[PDB]
Order: structure tokens, then C-alpha cells, then sequence
């Protein structure tokens, strides 16, 4: 978790790193907030009556 | 999804009827794995057996003969290859005719000495700005362009790009002597 | 030459973002890494057999300015520079060519570069013949190169520079007749239109698969969360881990044997550009029907397409 | 709207990037699914609108390094990443951090991908297109003929398992 | 040049006749039909 | 179900049906009779004892 030349170390399991491209993992960006949709609440219950 | 990898752990903590649903989910894992390394396995044994046909080929082909096909023994016009022994492999010393240096001269289809037109029997005509010559066209080799380095055949009128130049016929000089 | 670089990432295809589930699939070892290293090694072999045919040269060879090769008319064929500079034979084989964690990742070399791989060996034919690919471009005029290209079919040179303009007519005509052909017969791309559709098919089955339940009681992984307790969605979500991970097994599996037979027909126009095109191959009816003469290389999507010249 | 945010809808449920488009659905369809059955657009419950579901930047972070022997600074790409969602040169592949780009085109040391490629260069680590090697106008004409006065027996090493 | 061209129902292997059997085994979705494609892509190519 | 054309559409799931050989379904005769046969029904098992 140092540096991105630290990742391909551990990816590769090997200290010495060759020139070249390596994956060494994802990125996956996460939700921020839970977004709650439905329609507006109508015909209401005769609760009240 | 066991409880543990180890079977002699589910069978010293689970019953007998209750160790088959975990050995079960070992069994039918360990057996993925295997299906899974023996179908790579045959892929790459698809895989070898594609190159391994190519280095008999490229083995009785290029070391056993010769072969015009281009840049099939290395980089040029293949002459000869040493194979090379290697760990579950092999490795072959393409030994190439490589045109390295170059001139450049200017040529023509055929030569008109007597109306005829005369091509280049096995090589190609080319000139040194003063003289005209034929030589191969894989390497330069100055000849004085004869009647049996040529090849008689139609006219001059035909032949587009045609040049004049006289063609040594060795039949003249020793008639003459 | 060449498939679609699909880099299906084997943990977010079998959970869609699930916690619970990448807890569970962690436990199957290490199936999920090998499915992404057998993609990520297909992907590199596509550009290895994109590199093995068209990266041949290490040299751009351009035409002259003057487009003048004996009467023979490479209009059709060589970069048009006002078009991405293409061929209008390219044109046509560009045009006649039709989320869940699937990344498609692009070629290392672009349709653009290419182009310019076929019109460096394009140019180098026209004008360097078979002396570039062997060492160095060594010049040689067109009328003299197919010459001893009809010397090397049992041809006396004489029949061409006699007839010199019939074969100008013929190649000039004959060229009109693939353009007539590529554009009127959309079925002339068949083959690359099966490669394309065949991994096309299988990613969008690949896809649909998500939604099976293979035996669960949803397909989708919230629901049996929200049905179900954890102790028993466990159960559940392992019916859709070992189904989705079965089904990742068989598109790796597939891929792999199309990748087979790509790098099989790969190696096949490998050898095609390196001895049809580069150069003349006396192998009969290698380069198509008739002794071959000369063979000019023409791109396409994911794929190649020679024009041989036959005798 | 725009941002990678988790959704809970009437029927749908979900993880993406919530956006607008100009798409249109009929009065009685509340969700849309592309192809392959897999959700890509709904219709917002509350407000009468088209939400299409873009899904949330995904792909592997590879990173781009010269040999340890020779330095170590490095560069990450994003596949797949803009880079206003991860000086930094946007490439067709992903957001490059950490390369320069170079308009002078130089030979593919690092094939990163879409025509781009990288090397260590004079030092720090160069984005450059990929060049297709050295450029050779041929001498051509209707006359002209290049012979080899010279030649040079080369030993090509050709490994095959 | 060819092999044995074979052609085996996805469905009658699994499910010899079986109705119950087949609704369990259409959860499982292109697993069934995949093989079928590919069954009958061999027999398509050892006629090429 | 209609007729072997609709076959080859929703097998192949494509309107424009093309030239050529396409398998759709699986050809299974169905049982004509329910035969049951069984030994001869002599004795009967003695459940009351």
C-alpha cells in the first residue's frame, strides 16, 4: 500500500519488477448515499374518518 | 463453502449423516478445480501441439532442407539452420542471406541490337550511366550482356521501356580470328 | 487476426456488489483469479497475432508522389489521404462488418495503425517487391517485378512486357470486380461477421445468464438477502456463486478454443503476409486458386484480407 | 443526477450512476432493460422523467514502470476512468497518471493500449502514439533499380516450444 | 479430416422425458442451449 | 408454434430468417396408452392382523 511500484512487487511476487504493464487491481467506485424512489403516497386509508 | 478444507476435521466434528453435505461441497470443489486444470491443460496442449507441429515443420523444412518461403527460417532468403536443443523446447539458428548494401543503377526490359528485342535471361540489365550490364538481383555483378545471358523474342517496337544497346555475340570475334 | 479483448471481471459478474457473496466466493479459492488471468492471457494473445501479421516491417514504406507503376492502377488500394487513411476497398470491409463488470478493453493497435501496416507492406510490394522483406527495401519497377514474379511460375519474362497492357486491363479490371463484389454481396465478410457475432453472442449470453436462478429462489442476490436470513441466504447465494462461476468456466472455456482456432487462422495470414504478401510462395493453390504471383494486403475489423494475384 | 449512487425504485433495485438522457418511454412503462435483460434505463416513480442507469466507473488499475534498475517512478491507468472520477494526459484506454505526453511519436516500449504506448525518458516516464517505425520513402520510378553490392550472413534465434 | 458428428439433446440427456425435470433444468437458462450450439457448431465444421 | 418458419425465428431469436439449415426443436413421440401391468392380484395382504 506504499506506492503504485510496490503493488506490481505484490502482484507479481517478485522484488524485481521488468519494464513493462501489470495489472495489480480494480477500481470500483462505490454509491455515496441509498437513493429510495416511489410514487407519491395517494388514495390515502379513511384512517382519519 | 465447507466447514473446513481438511476431511479429517468434518469427520471428526460432523456426524456420518451430517459429514456427506460437507464432504459433498469438498468434493464437488476439488473436482471443479480439476476440470478446470485438466480443460487448461488440454487447451495448452492444443497450444504446444500447434507450435510443436510448427517446430517439426520448421525443423524438417528448414534444417533437413531448404525453403524459399519468406521469413519462414528468421529475417532473408534462407540458406541453412543449426537447431539448438532447449528445456521441453528447441531453438534454431536461421542463417539468412541479408542484402546489407545497396546501389542504386537504372534498367530497362530488354536491349535492341538488331531490331529484336533481348531480354534478361536469368539476372537483370542495369547501367552504370555509361555502360550497360547484367547481373542477378540478389547481388551486383557486372557482365557484359551476351547472346546466351539473354533471351531473343519479338520486336523492339512492342516492348515498352525499351533501350538500345549492343550484345556481345561471341560467334563474331571468333569467326573473325 | 484478432477477437474483442473482454476482460470479464470474474468478482463483480458472480456478486453484484454483495458483501455476503464476496465472503462466500472467496471461499471457492482461487477459480476467481484464474478465470481473469485466462482472459487477461487471451487479450494479450490477441495482440500478439495482431503484432505477428501486420507488425511485420519496421519500416513505413510510403509511395511516390507520381502514380505511375506501368499501367497497373493501385487507386483502390492504397490509403486514400484525404479519408483514418483507407483504401476504398477498406471502406467497404470497415462498413460491410457489423456493465455487469465485462470490460471490454481495447486493441494495442488501433484500426487507424493498421492501415498504415498494410499500405507500409501495400508500398513496399509496389515498390520495394520481395527485397523488403527478406532486408533492405531494394527498389524495383513494378513491370520488372511481376517479371520475375512470372519467371517464378514457369513464365518467360518476354510474355509480360509483350502483353503488358492486357495485364494492365485484367488487374485493373479485376480489382473493379471486388469492389463490385464487397459492395453488392454483404455475405463477402461472412467469416469475420461470424467472429464478431460469436463472441457477441457469447457475452450477451454470458449476460443473460445473471438473471437464471440455477436453482436458487431468485436470481438477483438482494432479494435473497431481503427474503431471507443470513444463515439461510448463505445457502441460496452459493446456488448463484457455483452457477455463476460454472457459467464465467464456460465463456473462458469457449473463448479459449475460439482464441485456439483465431490464433490457428492468426498463424495461418501470419504466414499468408509473411510468404504470400512479403514475398512469391511456390505452394499451389496456398495463395487461392492459380499459380500466385503477387498477394496485396488489405485490413479489416478484428480480422484481414489478402487480394492474390493469380496467374 | 451524475453521481455512482445505490437505487431503490418500486420493482428495481440496484447499484449505478443515476443520469438523465433524451430517451422516451410509454405511459405505462415504468423500467427499461437493454439486450441482454440487464436493467440500463427507468423511469423516475415520483417525477415523470427518463433516468437511463449508467453503471458506476469500473476496470483494472494497471500500473506502468520501467525496470527497478533503472528508476523508480511509475505510472497508473484507469481502464476505462475519465479522469474527473479517479500533468494526466486522458487516454483512449483510461486516465494515465504520471506520464507526460509527448507529441514526438517514438517506438512501443510499454504497450499500454489503444495506440498508446510509454517509456523512461529523459528523467521521468513519456505517453506517446505509437510509432510504426522509421519512415522510408522509396525511391520508385519506371527506370530506376536498387542492387546489393554487399551482404551481411545474419543468425536469426527463433525459440518455438 | 471429420469426426463423428453428434448432435445431443441437452434437454433428453439431462431430463429423459421428463416434464418436472425440465422446469428445474430451465433455471439454469444457456446451460442447456449453449451445448446444443456447440454440438451442432462441431457437426457444421467437420463438414467444412 | 405456429409453423417450422416462427421456429427458426424465435430459435435463432431474429426476424429476417437466412438461407440455409437451422435446428429448432427435438422430434419426441408421445405415449399413446397409460399400460400398468402387474402380477396377479390372488392374495390380499393381511394389514388387519
Amino acid at each position: 500500500a506504499l506506492d503504485p511500484l510496490s503493488e506490481t512487487k505484490c502482484t507479481l511476487k517478485s522484488f524485481t519488477v521488468e519494464k513493462g504493464i501489470y495489472q495489480t487491481s480494480n477500481f470500483r467506485v462505490q454509491p455515496t448515499e441509498s437513493i429510495v424512489r416511489f410514487p407519491n403516497i395517494t388514495n390515502l386509508c379513511p384512517f382519519g374518518e | 463453502g465447507a466447514i473446513s478444507s481438511v476431511l479429517n476435521d468434518i469427520l471428526s466434528r460432523l456426524d456420518p449423516p451430517e459429514a456427506e453435505v460437507q464432504i459433498d461441497r469438498l468434493i464437488t470443489g476439488r473436482l471443479q478445480s480439476l476440470q478446470t486444470y485438466v480443460t487448461q491443460q488440454l487447451i495448452r496442449a492444443a497450444e504446444i501441439r500447434a507450435s510443436a507441429n510448427l517446430a517439426a515443420t520448421k525443423m524438417s523444412e528448414c534444417v533437413l532442407g531448404q525453403s524459399k518461403r519468406v521469413d519462414f527460417c528468421g529475417k532473408g532468403y534462407h540458406l541453412m539452420s543449426f537447431p539448438q536443443s532447449a528445456p521441453h523446447g528447441v531453438v534454431f539458428l536461421h542463417v539468412t542471406y541479408v542484402p546489407a548494401q545497396e546501389k542504386n543503377f537504372t534498367t530497362a526490359p530488354a536491349i535492341c541490337h538488331d531490331g529484336k528485342a533481348h531480354f534478361p535471361r536469368e539476372g537483370v540489365f542495369v547501367s552504370n550511366g555509361t555502360h550497360w550490364f547484367v547481373t542477378q538481383r540478389n547481388f551486383y555483378e557486372p557482365q557484359i550482356i551476351t547472346t546466351d545471358n539473354t533471351f531473343v523474342s519479338g520486336n523492339c517496337d512492342v516492348v515498352i521501356g525499351i533501350v538500345n544497346n549492343t550484345v556481345y555475340d561471341p560467334l563474331q570475334p571468333e569467326l573473325d580470328s | 487476426v484478432s477477437m474483442t479483448k473482454t476482460s470479464v471481471d470474474c468478482t463483480m459478474y458472480i456478486c453484484g456488489d454483495s458483501t455476503e457473496c464476496s465472503n462466500l466466493l472467496l471461499q471457492y479459492g482461487s477459480f476467481c483469479t484464474q478465470l481473469n488471468r485466462a482472459l487477461t492471457g487471451i487479450a494479450v494473445e490477441q495482440d500478439k497475432n495482431t503484432q505477428e501479421v501486420f507488425a511485420q516491417v519496421k519500416q513505413i514504406y510510403k509511395t511516390p508522389p507520381i502514380k505511375d507503376f506501368g499501367g497497373f492502377n493501385f487507386s483502390q488500394i492504397l490509403p486514400d489521404p484525404s479519408k483514418s487513411k483507407r483504401s476504398f476497398i477498406e471502406d467497404l470491409l470497415f462498413n460491410k462488418v457489423t456493465f455487469n463488470g465485462l470490460t471490454v478493453l481495447p486493441p494495442l493497435l488501433t484500426d487507424e495503425m493498421i492501415a498504415q501496416y498494410t499500405s507500409a507492406l501495400l508500398a513496399g510490394t509496389i515498390t520495394s517487391g520481395w527485397t523488403f522483406g527478406a532486408g533492405a527495401a531494394l527498389q524495383i519497377p513494378f513491370a520488372m517485378q511481376m517479371a520475375y514474379r512470372f519467371n517464378g511460375i514457369g513464365v518467360t519474362q518476354n510474355v509480360l512486357y509483350e502483353n503488358q497492357k492486357l495485364i494492365a486491363n485484367q488487374f485493373n479490371s479485376a480489382i473493379g470486380k471486388i469492389q463490385d463484389s464487397l459492395s453488392s454481396t454483404a455475405s463477402a465478410l461472412g467469416k469475420l461477421q461470424d467472429v464478431v457475432n460469436q463472441n457477441a453472442q457469447a457475452l450477451n449470453t454470458l449476460v443473460k445468464q445473471l438473471s437464471s436462478n440455477f436453482g436458487a429462489i431468485s436470481s438477483v442476490l438482494n432479494d435473497i438477502l431481503s427474503r431471507l436470513d443470513p444463515p439461510e441466504a448463505e445457502v441460496q447465494i452459493d446456488r448463484l456463486i457455483t452457477g455463476r462461476l460454472q457459467s464465467l468456466q464456460t465463456y473462458v472455456t469457449q473463448q479459449l478454443i475460439r482464441a485456439a482456432e483465431i490464433r490457428a487462422s492468426a498463424n495461418l495470414a501470419a504466414t499468408k503476409m509473411s510468404e504470400c504478401v512479403l514475398g512469391q510462395s511456390k505452394r499451389v493453390d496456398f495463395c487461392g486458386k492459380g499459380y500466385h504471383l503477387m498477394s496485396f494486403p488489405q485490413s479489416a475489423p478484428h480480422g484481414v484480407v489478402f487480394l492474390h494475384v493469380t496467374y | 443526477k451524475n453521481k455512482c449512487v445505490n437505487f431503490n425504485f418500486n420493482g428495481l433495485t440496484g447499484t449505478g450512476v443515476l443520469t438523465e438522457s433524451n430517451k422516451k418511454f410509454l405511459p405505462f412503462q415504468q423500467f427499461g432493460r437493454d439486450i441482454a435483460d440487464t436493467t440500463d434505463a427507468v423511469r423516475d416513480p415520483q417525477t415523470l422523467e427518463i433516468l437511463d442507469i449508467t453503471p458506476c466507473s469500473f476496470g483494472g488499475v494497471s500500473v506502468i514502470t520501467p525496470g527497478t534498475n533503472t528508476s523508480n517512478q511509475v505510472a497508473v491507468l484507469y481502464q476505462d476512468v475519465n479522469c474527473t472520477e479517479v500533468n494526466v494526459f486522458q487516454t483512449r484506454a483510461g486516465c494515465l497518471i504520471g506520464a507526460e505526453h509527448v507529441n514526438n511519436s517514438y517506438e512501443c516500449d510499454i504497450p499500454i493500449g489503444a495506440g498508446i504506448c510509454a517509456s523512461y525518458q529523459t528523467q521521468s516516464i513519456i505517453a506517446y502514439t505509437m510509432s510504426l517505425g522509421a519512415e522510408n520513402s522509396v525511391a520508385y520510378s519506371n527506370n530506376s533499380i536498387a542492387i546489393p553490392t554487399n551482404f551481411t550472413i545474419s543468425v536469426t534465434t527463433e525459440i518455438l516450444p
